[PDB]
């Protein structure tokens, strides 16, 4: 009577409100510390409220993060971007997982994407920093489901209306003004 | 097991002392160390020397 | 079980050669001595799981 | 005497070397595969130093 | 200065034997029928 | 304890940071066990000491 799965305990919690239904994050902030700061103090910051989905990839990934959604905008809380972190413990085997987008190596941004299926591609390049509590799965789900424009941007771009931190596992994140 | 569960405490799962149990594998390791190192010695060794040809 | 258990003890005395011959050999002390090998310390749960590494 | 190093040392080469896949690597895997003859023995002495339970 | 190179103890045979090639090649001097015994 | 297709964990990413988490341990006597209590739980109990052992 055993079916073992695999995968290191989480810490903190974040709740994402959007046009598609709610969302809980489990972050990892062990793992990742860095890219889990940025995201809690930018919820904080209400940096992003308002924000689009603005790339949607079906069965691959759905893009967000951007407050001008262009897409190729966004900053991190550090002034610059800030270094990827990896694990062989964090890995794409599923749908469910909450990452950074980038365009290289130590390119993080504000910018992140929910993986919408399996990609083993990105692995060893985008941090993995969370992901989406099975109750509210579907609710993610929705967020990729559009009608898609050139480009792969959808007609009608789900956003997020607000954010709140359930659980904030850092003791010295102080939101900027 | 027996001693262990005397009284009150039941047939269940939680009984740790080992030490008796890993005492066993280890004399087992004592002796098998140099059957392992002879066997492996030999394997490795017609690996990169190749089975011997003649069957002398 | 305690019928078995005494059957060991009982061998294991009779059993009990002396050496009869020996040879005071080192083998960690010769790989030690040789550069290959550094020596250092760790936590023991850390050299197990690159034990289990090594051997994979 | 062989002065024993930082633990970060060897705690980096194998995480370098954790699979002995890697292109650049190559003369490890003969050396390697060479060593398995005294795994036995290395695992003889990881077990007997289990740590007992009142240990953290 | 001859130094002997020191083996690595984990270090496999390196390289192989097996191969067989025949047998060598002055023989010293010997100095040891009817008709109807044939 | 884990999956086959589960790698081995580098000690230095997960385990170095974490905590032990407490032993099994037990609760001594502050009085009665005093003489063996200060060191009762320690690992080679008495080893820096040139008055209960030989030394090192
Ligand atoms: O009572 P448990 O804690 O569950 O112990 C059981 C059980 O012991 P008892 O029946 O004596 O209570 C089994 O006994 P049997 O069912 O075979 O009579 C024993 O089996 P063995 O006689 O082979 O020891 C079995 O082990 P297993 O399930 O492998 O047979 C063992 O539990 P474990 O499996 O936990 O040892």
């Amino acid at each position: 009577s055993n079916i073992y799965i695999q995968e290191p305990p989480t810490n903190g919690k974040v709740l994402l409100k959007t046009t598609a239904g709610d969302i809980d994050i489990e972050l990892w902030s062990k793992e990742a510390p860095k890219a889990c700061r940025n995201f809690i103090q930018l919820c904080l910051e209400a940096y992003y409220d308002n924000t689009i989905f603005h790339r949607v990839v079906p069965g691959f990934i759905v893009q967000g993060g951007d407050p001008t959604g262009t897409g190729s905008g966004g900053e991190s809380i550090y002034g610059a971007p800030f270094k990827d972190e990896f694990h062989s413990r964090l890995r794409f085997n599923r749908r469910g997982l909450v990452a950074m987008a980038n365009a290289g190596s130590h390119d993080n941004g504000s910018q992140f994407f929910f993986t919408l299926g399996r990609a083993d591609e990105l692995n060893n390049k985008h941090t993995i920093f969370g992901k989406v509590t099975g109750d509210t799965v579907y609710n993610m789900l929705r967020l990729s489901e559009v009608d898609i424009d050139d480009d792969e941007r959808p007609h009608n771009p789900h956003k997020i209306k607000s954010c709140e931190v359930l659980f904030n596992p850092f003791d010295d994140i102080i939101p900027r003004e | 097991y027996y001693r262990f569960n005397t009284g009150p405490v039941g047939k269940g799962p939680g009984c740790g002392f080992w030490a008796a149990g890993w005492r066993v594998w280890l004399f087992f390791m004592r002796g098998i160390t140099p059957l392992l190192e002879r066997w492996l010695g030999n394997l490795l060794a017609r690996q990169f020397e190749g089975r011997h040809s003649k069957g002398v | 079980s305690y019928q078995k258990l005494l059957k060991y003890y009982v061998l294991n005395a009779l059993k009990h050669r002396p050496p009869k011959a020996q040879k005071k050999r080192y083998l960690f002390r010769s790989f030690k001595a040789t550069k290959f090998f550094q020596s250092t310390k760790l936590d023991w749960v850390e050299v197990g799981l690159q034990v289990c590494r090594q051997g994979y | 005497q062989k002065e024993d190093m930082p633990p970060e040392h060897v705690r980096k080469i194998i995480r370098d070397h954790g699979d002995m896949t890697n292109r650049k690597f190559r003369h490890d895997k003969r050396v390697y595969l060479g060593a398995l003859k005294y795994m036995p023995h290395a695992v003889l002495k990881l077990l007997e130093n289990m740590p007992m339970p009142w240990e953290q | 200065r001859m130094v002997e190179m020191q083996k690595d103890p984990m270090e496999p045979p390196r390289f192989k034997i097996n191969k067989k090639i025949p047998r060598g090649p002055p023989p010293a001097p010997v100095m040891h029928m009817t008709v109807k015994e044939q | 304890p884990f999956d086959d297709e589960e790698p081995p964990l580098d000690y230095a990413d997960n385990i170095l940071d974490v905590e032990p988490l407490e032993a099994i341990q037990l609760e001594l006597d502050p009085e009665e066990d005093a003489p063996v209590l200060d060191w009762f739980y320690d690992h080679q109990p008495l080893r820096d000491s040139r008055k209960y052992v030989n030394g090192s």
